[PDB]
RNA sequence: CUUGAGUCUCGUAGAGGGGGGUAGAAUUCCAGGUGUAGCGGUGAAAUGCGUAGAGAUCUGGAGGAAUACCGGUGGCGAAGGCGGCCCCCUGGACGAAGACUGACGCUCAGGUGCGAAAGCGUGGGGAGCAAACAGGAUUAGAUACCCUGGUAGUCCACGCCGUAAACGAUGUCGACUUGGAGGUUGUGCCCUUGAGGCGUGGCUUCCGGAGCUAACGCGUUAAGUCGACCGCCUGGGGAGUAC
């Protein structure tokens, strides 16, 4: 199992849908025997440059140990869900559980 | 590349001892397994010439080793190539 | 001066926008290693981090109005 | 090279900051270089020449110019 | 695969077959067949209304499902088949409730594959969903023009359409001709490109092949006598005329679209 | 007829020519002037002085609108790039912000070939 | 037998290769707003574009190609070559301690593979650039240089071609022979007291001793002292041409 690190930015008008979404993604990972090493809702945040003409995207961070098939499925879900503006699944070597600088 | 556990299993199978890694038979077996594994990759990626260079090197090493076995000990050579199902 | 020397930084983090802002100029461009004094390995790591942040709109690509 | 003129900043002073900012950014140099396509070989050759000249000049100054000129 | 036939005769030397071994070597599903007698390009007055049509092979008509209305019930692709009535290949599918149906085969599609029409249907090749549901940018085929009418656009081999935009009730389609066209977003559209893409790589190799496909020989207007064609015929090979159809209307470059009812839907006319 | 008080001066300063364009803060152009129209051709319109008189002309043109504050956006490598802003200030606007917006690609389209002179 | 050669364990750095996504800047085009006589170009002009509203400026859209800064006589690769970010597949190099095999090695005529750019075939794509081509200049002429345009091509898939000043103008492998200053990447000890002290490997740049060289220069990455094998040369032209 490969340690990943997903960060996805959500449309701020759909910020209320975010708790359910987090639950769904985590649930899928667990269902597929995926561990969840850190989970940080960073919330609404000011973009450094306007994406799709809209500012203030809602950032969610998720460091996960999962299989790659499930990572692929998650990526596909991200791409087709017209809610997540950006995503960034990024491989990591170890269990990076400590809290991130943005929460710090 | 070949995973650690798989490599260990190969070593145990053909290795006189589980700390034996240099034995000719073990070396040949490891090369063969690697080559077999890489077949799928090269079927997918026919233009991966650099990687195929690596594969070719593996093949050459196996041939050289096999030849060494043939001259040294014929029975071992015959048994090994029957076990592995390698032509000549 | 090479900030990471006191740590011997274990790994540069693209989310650490606080420090990456030391390694980007006013216009958003990456500062040369010769000017900031970063070690070469670390400089490469930082550049990668900056690029990732830019992708995630944590840092800006350029100093323009928005 | 964005500049905003501060309260009670003279215009000439503002201009000076703007010019300095532009020079630091290196906008004019970038544009001039990107005016025409330099071939990759040309770019490599120029880089090599620059490196050689710089090194040679530095060596000459520091080590060769440690003697009595008069 | 494409296969160059060896030159054992001057009839085979230029032939290029497109051979697909995945097709069904067998008889088609008899409930979906029906009679399809030939016209010879003649209308109900018995007159030749389209030249150069005649003869060829007998052909049963497969009843292909362009409407794609079994919403929700998931089907599975049993087998790919040869359809003589179209460039594309068809696919015999089996709906969970027991109904079988022919559909156009999309790209990559094969036996045992699972497909589903509907709104909830997953975005994957061979699935069919209203074009408001399909992501903008997606390549689609068998596209409907009037909601519920049945796919009309991009039915031919390797064809497809780009959903370039969705503004309200209309999606903008970049059609295979290059044409941009507004279509209602309620119009159905099957994901992916239509299969047998190598169809165009085939080379008939002889006159007989065309004949087998029912295409009778074309006679050049300039071969004819002045009474027969506006290109008449002179002593030797003269021409001196501006090119024209047999019925005397300039050919090559003169536009003929006469349709003010539908111009509102044409966002940009094709180019090149 | 309208008044705006605060404009943007877009100084397009190519090697051959200087275009000055005063606009409302939104983007809509009020008046423009060039060294070419200012009465300079060739060697004379590719100079700082020409740019300055172009700037003066532009200021005069937009005098109707009664523009008081002005932010200047300089573009391109040019002989003016300074003369125009100096002239504008002299003509008597408060220069609030000065920004460079020269469009550098991030290694994009291929430039035209090198001149052999 | 274990010193050459290889295997296993753990790490390390890397534009190494193949496939698939994606980001921002910029050019072009398209539609619209503002707006008015110029723009463009050059040594100076003209062709060209613009009162049928261009250039400038703001908004939106399309599409292709390439990845600013970082960036380095930096790195990787047998060479050709490789440069945004992300994932999937994948080859090699290097260090640490051990353990294992036990000369399994070096080189290689034929042979086989890889091999920039241009070029070719078939099917796509086509923004920018640009052989050919067109017009404008310059000129004695100007089938050029300069200017405005501009098609193959440059891009993608899969085949072919099989060559370059494909150069370090320096065949591969191994051993030995004074130094200095760097770069890069490991690793051992020293309290890292700080970025730091003393070692020990790999690759790499410059300078220089002996020696070598016709000289220029090379100089522990040799063009020095040697061993193995290969490739190649024997005056200029004719000619890397004819058959
Ligand atoms: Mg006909
Ligand atoms: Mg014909
Ligand atoms: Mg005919
Ligand atoms: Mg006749
Ligand atoms: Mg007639
Ligand atoms: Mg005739
Ligand atoms: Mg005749
Ligand atoms: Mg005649
Ligand atoms: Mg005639
Ligand atoms: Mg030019
Ligand atoms: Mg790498
Ligand atoms: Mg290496
Ligand atoms: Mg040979
Ligand atoms: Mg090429
Ligand atoms: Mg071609
Ligand atoms: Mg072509
Ligand atoms: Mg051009
Ligand atoms: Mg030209
Ligand atoms: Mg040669
Ligand atoms: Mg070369
Ligand atoms: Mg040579
Ligand atoms: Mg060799
Ligand atoms: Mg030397
Ligand atoms: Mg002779
Ligand atoms: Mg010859």
């Amino acid at each position: 199992m490969r340690h990943y690190e997903i960060v996805f930015m959500v449309h701020p008008d759909q910020s209320e849908q975010v708790p359910g979404m987090i639950e769904r993604y985590t649930a899928a990972i667990t269902g597929a025997e995926g561990k969840i090493h850190r989970l940080e809702d960073w919330g609404r945040r000011q973009l450094a440059y306007p994406i799709n003409k809209l500012h203030k995207a809602h950032y969610v961070l998720m460091n996960v140990e999962a299989p790659q098939e499930v990572i692929d499925e998650l990526e596909t879900t991200f791409r087709f869900n017209d809610a997540v503006i950006r995503s960034m699944v990024m491989r990591t070597k170890h269990a990076v559980t400590e809290a991130s600088p943005m929460v710090k | 590349s070949l995973s650690t556990e798989a490599t260990a299993k190969i070593v145990s199978e053909f290795g006189r001892d589980a700390n034996d890694t240099g034995s000719t038979e073990v070396q040949v077996a490891l090369l063969t397994a690697q080559i077999n594994h890489l077949q799928g990759h090269f079927a997918e990626h026919k233009k991966d010439h650099h990687s195929r260079r690596g594969l070719l090197r593996m093949v050459s090493q196996r041939r050289k080793l096999l030849d060494y076995l043939k001259r040294k000990d014929v029975a071992r050579y015959t048994q090994l190539i029957e076990r592995l199902g390698l032509r000549r | 001066f090479c900030r990471f020397t006191a740590e011997g930084v274990q790994e540069i983090d693209y989310k650490d926008i606080a420090t990456l802002k030391n390694y980007i100029t006013e216009s958003g461009k990456i500062v040369p290693s010769r000017i900031t004094g970063t070690r070469a390995k670390y400089q490469r790591q930082l550049a990668r981090a900056i690029k990732r942040a830019r992708y995630l709109s944590l840092l800006p690509y350029t100093d323009r109005h928005q | 090279p964005v500049i905003k003129v501060r309260e009670n900043e003279p215009f000439d002073v503002a201009l000076r900051r703007f010019k300095r900012s532009c020079e630091k950014a290196g906008v004019l140099a970038e544009v001039r270089r990107r005016e025409f396509y330099e071939k990759p070989t040309t770019e490599r050759k120029r880089a090599k020449a620059s490196a050689v000249k710089r090194h040679a000049k530095k060596l000459a100054r520091e080590n060769a110019r440690r003697t009595r000129l008069y | 695969a494409v296969v160059k036939c060896k030159p054992t005769s001057p009839g085979r030397r230029h032939v290029v077959k497109v051979v697909n071994p995945e097709l069904h070597k067998g008889k088609p599903f008899a409930p979906l067949l029906e009679k399809n007698s030939k016209s010879g390009g003649r209308n109900n007055n018995g007159r030749i209304t389209t030249r150069h049509i005649g003869g060829g092979h007998k052909q049963a008509y497969r009843i292909v499902d362009f409407k794609r209305n079994k919403d929700g019930i998931p089907a599975v692709v049993e087998r790919l088949e040869y359809d003589p009535n179209r460039s594309a290949n068809i696919a015999l599918v089996l709906y969970k409730d027991g109904e079988r149906r022919y559909i156009l085969a999309p790209k990559g599609l094969k036996a045992g594959d699972q497909i589903q029409s509907g709104v909830d249907a997953a975005i994957k090749p061979g699935n069919t969903l209203p074009m408001r549901n399909i992501p903008v940018g997606s390549t689609v085929h068998n596209v409907e023009m009037k909601p519920g009418k049945g796919g009309q656009l991009a039915r031919s081999a390797g064809t497809y359409v780009q959903i370039v935009a969705r503004d309200g009730a209309y999606v903008t389609l970049r059609l295979r001709s290059g044409e941009m066209r507004k279509v209602e977003a309620d119009c159905r559209a099957t994901l992916g490109e239509v299969g047998n893409a190598e169809h165009m790589l085939r080379v008939l190799g002889k006159a007989g092949a065309a004949r087998w496909r029912g295409v009778r020989p074309t006679v050049r207007g300039t071969a004819m006598n002045p009474v027969d064609h506006p290109h008449g015929g002179g002593e030797g090979r003269n021409f001196g005329k501006h090119p024209v159809t047999p019925w005397g209307v300039q050919t090559k470059g003169k536009k003929t679209r006469s349709n003010k009812r539908t111009d509102k839907f044409i966002v940009r006319r094709r180019s090149k | 007829r309208k008044q705006v008080s605060d404009g943007v001066a877009h100084i397009h300063a190519s090697f051959n020519n200087t275009i000055v364009t005063i606009t409302d803060r939104q983007g809509n152009a009020l008046g423009w002037a060039t060294a070419g129209g200012s009465g300079f051709r060739g060697s004379r319109k590719s100079t700082p002085f020409a740019a300055q008189v172009a700037a003066e002309r532009c200021a005069d043109a937009v005098k109707e609108y009664g523009i008081k504050n002005l932010e200047v956006m300089v573009k391109g490598p040019g002989p003016g790039r300074e003369s125009t802003i100096r002239a504008l200030n002299a003509a008597g606007f408060r220069i609030t912000n000065i920004t460079d917006v020269t469009p550098i690609p991030h290694n994009g389209c291929r430039p035209p070939k090198k001149r052999r002179v």
